[PDB]
């Protein structure tokens, strides 16, 4: 399988647009977090599906799959976002019906510090203008590379993944020496989205043991395994 | 067991 | 500065190693975690030289050079050792005096799962053959890309050592397709690095709250942020 | 804070 069908298959696996059916209205400390939280199960469904959409993943051992899945999720969740607002600077595009800023992450203690995190490294993709293909390979990166019989074919699929990145970049036309620099800058920034989904954990664990949110089913489950 | 039930259906 | 010049110059910059002796008798949970965070505070200042020595680090703002060392500064500790490891498999090479088995780890509750990680991560950069040269540009991005106009010099000077990690993989002399391989097989690796810092940093945190081990001065201070 | 003094008094 080419580089570029690979890459088509991820276009293939990418899950649909989620809306949270919310009707227009100012956002509140209580609202805002249901919003997320409600919005994070639902991506958390679509997530699965498209994972196993990725070719030769469901040849994985159950338990590798379970365990990349538990490790990544948040992080997969928030380079979703990064994606989603990339060309609306100042906003975070979580879905259709939650667009949220940073006046607005004040009104819970602990958020805004994240906002600006995500928005930050938002805007740090779009200067380096992210396409398309390389946001496919790069979240496909980030559960393949999640890892902390099988473990060999998980290898030969990081590689496959990773094979059609450099291939994604090759294709835009810059330079060789261009194309390294925007590989290395690319990868770096996946330190910076891995540093704001654990704060996003952090954020939501403290919010389960309060009770402030309720923790949907799976969201729950996927948010105690990777805490685990 | 909700993870896993969504792993190995469709 | 050219990058092999910027190589050169990280080569030179590497901090001498730290000599920190073993215990007299068998570890316990206070011995181990005394000996860790001894290191540790010791290597702290000879980090601190280091990254004076990076090219262009002194002319951020102290604000940012400050910032950056206190997010990373675990990272790079957990890099060195696990370079130092690269030829003793099995074995954690922290010190000439102190190579800890990965079994030893079971004296403090909660730290075999962190040699565990450290000895995964470095088999690894044995799998891959990291060399020094590469070594050195990796860990100087790990101080440059904890951005966790001085933004726009951070953001020239992560480049500048980015290039001259491309030179010295380019130098190896693979084909260029394996060449960008390489380069992300290597920055792949940094998420690892990281994951195993986090862990361990957390558990620092933990068994000073519980005073399990006195906590204080350089490493005290960089552990608050 | 000892940080400081190492970055700019050493
Ligand atoms: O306690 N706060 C928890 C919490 C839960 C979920 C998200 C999130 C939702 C959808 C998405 O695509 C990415 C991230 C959060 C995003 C930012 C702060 C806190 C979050
Ligand atoms: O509580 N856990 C404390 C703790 C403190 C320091 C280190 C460390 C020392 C020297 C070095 O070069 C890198 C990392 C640790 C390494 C592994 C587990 C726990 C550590």
């Amino acid at each position: 399988l080419s580089p570029e069908q690979l890459v088509l298959t991820l276009l293939e696996a990418e899950p649909p647009h989620v809306l949270i059916s919310r009707p227009s209205a100012p956002f509140t400390e209580a609202s805002m977090m249901m919003s997320l939280t409600k919005l994070a199960d639902k991506e958390l469904v679509h997530m699965i599906s498209w994972a196993k959409k990725i070719p030769g993943f469901v040849e994985l051992s159950l338990f590798d799959q379970v365990r990349l899945l538990e490790s990544c999720w948040m992080e997969v969740l928030m380079m979703g976002l990064m994606w989603r607002s990339i060309d609306h600077p100042g906003k975070l595009i979580f879905a259709p019906d939650l667009v949220l800023d940073r006046d607005e992450g004040k009104c819970v203690e602990g958020i805004l510090e994240i906002f600006d995190m995500l928005l930050a490294t938002t805007s740090r993709f779009r200067e380096l203008k992210l396409q398309h293909k390389e946001y496919l390979c790069v979240k496909a990166m980030i559960l393949l590379n999640s890892s902390m019989d099988s473990s060999r074919k998980l290898a030969h699929l990081l590689n496959a993944v990773t094979d059609a990145l450099v291939w994604v970049i090759a294709k835009s036309g810059i330079s060789s020496q261009q194309q390294s620099m925007r590989l290395a800058n690319l990868l770096m920034l996946l330190s910076h989205v891995r540093h704001a989904s654990n704060k996003g954990m952090e954020h939501l664990l403290n919010m389960k043991c309060k009770n402030v949110v309720p923790v949907y089913d799976l969201l729950l489950e996927m948010l105690n395994a990777h805490v685990l | 067991h909700k993870l896993v039930q969504l792993l190995t259906t469709t």
